[PDB]
């Protein structure tokens, strides 16, 4: 599917606190089942996600999203 | 005694929530604008010339993303702005 | 109001009989001047809970009992009140098919099971073990032919060989289904699905075939056997090829186990007709001529209703679907049934493609056949014993994709 954020088009990592709110809840969840190391392909339902709302410009509404997802380190 | 580094991670914590959580980019930009103007002022403590210092191009160069996303219409320039200023927050967190 | 008054709108699968429910509304049109509409929209089992969410849905929908319970729990299905004459006018077990919290939340219609269907012509006696096709494969490519072709993408029709051996969804205990106690990664479903994928790497079958794929080959005479429901009869009619409907064939000295679906009406939530939607599904559809009209169409199977389903019961072919609807099990009507169906059709496409062992994919599946939300393909796996916890930081790569 159409790709429309990467962070390794970045190169640089990207970090966020678990439990607390920050990311979707198709990640609290699926990262929180991840090991250190891992590679996971995280398919999260739009009620986890952006909803019927979805996020205008990016993320269209009742969007079903996927994320290729490698858990570096622990911070 | 109040601090430059306090008033950008307040700022921050308000402008995300704004966009992120109520899908408001013109009360982000409410909150963010004059953040922006205070730098344009300049430092005038040890404190706030440090902060300028570190963050000061980066909150610089995220104003002028902010103000080709009001030109273009296109988020990832957007985007390209919260990236600068999520750099600047992990660092005066 | 997003839903139209006066008019029903009505969603069933594409691959059922549209145009003969259509017939009937057209009766229900010249009796009480009520336009009725029969929609046969994609993925609409997805869609109902989208658009009915705000109450801009169908006013009735059509499908699989397994759905509905999800449907009932958001909410989006009114709880239906037939009368006590009414129900003693169809079999009782379809009513506990269409119960949910002790409230019955849809019409059956017509019971499914899948079948194994063959050529008469290329194939006088068809297989009675799944052990054996791949010999009788072997011979059949001499001849330019092949032996089995059937959808490989949906797992409704590769769930009765991981079930043979004794692969379970969810553990049925006092009366209520244990969504803790999943069976997807059990040795059985192991064998089961290993046999499917020994298949494909000997060249037995091909991977990339679906449903289409699999109808045309059959339809044509190119392949001697599929595995289909009643619906797709109608089709292999017109074919001209002779075809019987028998019991699936045993794995391992078992008999294959197919998920039994009761095709239900449900009334949307929503739905200012709900008393019309009543009227339609209790005085037309549920009836003789009503059946027998969507019936003439696509065949439905084993209707719910008494009197017909003494009729259709005579036809062998019937009796063959009900054979194995015996062997098999009635589908749960609990709302993981999304996730359990999502997570098998993960585990089962990558296992046929390579993209994962037989073990890794029903690892993943697993964990996948309660999870509602997000679902974790594993990629390559970590140290296994460092978890995240809340209050921690993690540093990830990541890419965003839709589907
Ligand atoms: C260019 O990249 C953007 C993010 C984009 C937005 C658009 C989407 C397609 C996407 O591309 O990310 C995307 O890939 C995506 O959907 N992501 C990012 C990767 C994690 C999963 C998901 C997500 O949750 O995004 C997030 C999603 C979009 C919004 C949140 C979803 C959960 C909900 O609880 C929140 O309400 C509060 C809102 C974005 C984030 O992960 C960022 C880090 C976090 C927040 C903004 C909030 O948690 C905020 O709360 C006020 C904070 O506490 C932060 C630290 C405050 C600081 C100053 C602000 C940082 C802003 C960073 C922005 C970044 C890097
Ligand atoms: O493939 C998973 C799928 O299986 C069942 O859907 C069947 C349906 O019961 C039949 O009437 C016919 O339409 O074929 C479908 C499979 O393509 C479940 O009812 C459904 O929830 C599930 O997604």
């Amino acid at each position: 599917g159409k790709k429309f954020d990467s962070s390794r088009d970045r190169n640089k990592p990207f970090k966020f606190m678990l439990g607390k709110q920050e990311v979707i809840r198709g990640w609290e969840e699926g990262v929180a089942q991840m090991s250190v190391g891992q590679r996971a392909k995280l398919t999260i339902s739009p009620d986890y996600a952006y909803g019927a709302t979805g996020h205008p410009g990016i993320i269209p509404p009742h969007a079903t999203l996927v994320f290729d997802v490698e858990l570096l380190k622990l911070e | 005694s109040i601090l430059w580094h306090e008033m950008w991670h307040e700022g921050l914590e308000e402008a995300s929530r704004l966009y992120f959580g109520e899908r408001n980019v013109k009360g982000m930009f409410e909150v963010l604008e004059p953040l922006h103007a205070m730098m344009e002022r300049g430092p005038q403590t040890l404190k706030e010339t440090s902060f300028n210092q570190a963050y000061g191009r980066d909150l610089m160069e995220a104003q002028e993303w902010c103000r080709k996303y009001m030109k273009s219409g296109n988020v990832k320039d957007l985007l390209q702005a919260w990236d600068l200023y999520y750099h600047v927050f992990r660092r005066i967190s | 109001m997003k839903i139209e008054e006066g008019k029903l709108v009505i969603w069933i699968n594409g691959d059922k009989g549209y145009n003969g429910l259509a017939e009937v509304g057209k009766k229900f049109e010249k009796d009480t001047g009520i336009k009725v509409t029969v929609e046969h929209p994609d993925k609409l089992e997805e869609k109902f809970p989208q658009v009915a969410a705000t109450g801009d849905g169908p006013d009735i929908i059509f499908w699989a009992h397994d759905r509905f319970g999800g449907y009932a729990q958001s909410g989006l299905l009114a709880e239906i009140t037939p009368a006590a004459a009414f129900q003693d006018k169809l079999y009782p077990f379809t009513w506990d098919a269409v119960r949910y919290n002790g409230k019955l939340i849809a019409y059956p219609i017509a019971v499914e099971a899948l079948s194994l269907i063959y050529n008469k012509d290329l194939l006088p006696n068809p297989p009675k073990t799944w052990e054996e096709i791949p010999a009788l494969d072997k011979e059949l490519k001499a001849k330019g032919k092949s032996a089995l072709m059937f959808n490989l993408q949906e797992p409704y029709f590769t769930w009765p060989l991981i079930a043979a051996d004794g692969g379970y969804a969810f553990k049925y205990a006092a009366g209520k289904y244990d969504i803790k106690d999943v069976g997807v990664d059990n040795a059985g479903a192991k064998a089961g699905l290993t046999f499917l994928v020994d298949l494909i790497k000997n060249k037995h079958m091909n991977a990339d075939t679906d449903y289409s794929i699999a109808e045309a080959a059959f339809n044509k005479g190119e392949t001697a056997m599929t595995i289909n429901g009643p619906w797709a009869w109608s089709n292999i009619d017109t074919s001209a090829v002779n075809y019987g409907v028998t019991v699936l064939p045993t794995f391992k000295g078992q008999p294959s186990k197919p998920f039994v679906g009761v095709l239900s009406a449900g009334i949307n939530a929503a739905s200012p007709n709900k008393e019309l939607a009543k009227e339609f599904l209790e005085n037309y559809l549920l009836t003789d001529e009503g059946l027998e009209a969507v019936n003439k169409d696509k065949p439905l199977g084993a209707v719910a209703l008494k009197s017909y389903e003494e009729e259709l019961a005579k036809d062998p072919r019937i009796a063959a679907t009900m054979e194995n609807a015996q062997k098999g099990e009635i589908m749960p009507n609990i709302p993981q049934m999304s996730a359990f169906w999502y997570a098998v059709r993960t585990a089962v496409i990558n296992a046929a493609s390579g993209r994962q062992t037989v073990d890794e994919a029903l690892k993943d599946a697993q964990t996948n056949a309660a999870a509602m939300g997000v679902q974790v393909e594993t990629i390559s796996p970590g140290d296994g014993r460092t978890f995240p916890k809340r209050g921690q930081t993690c540093v990830v790569h990541y890419t965003g994709m839709l589907e």
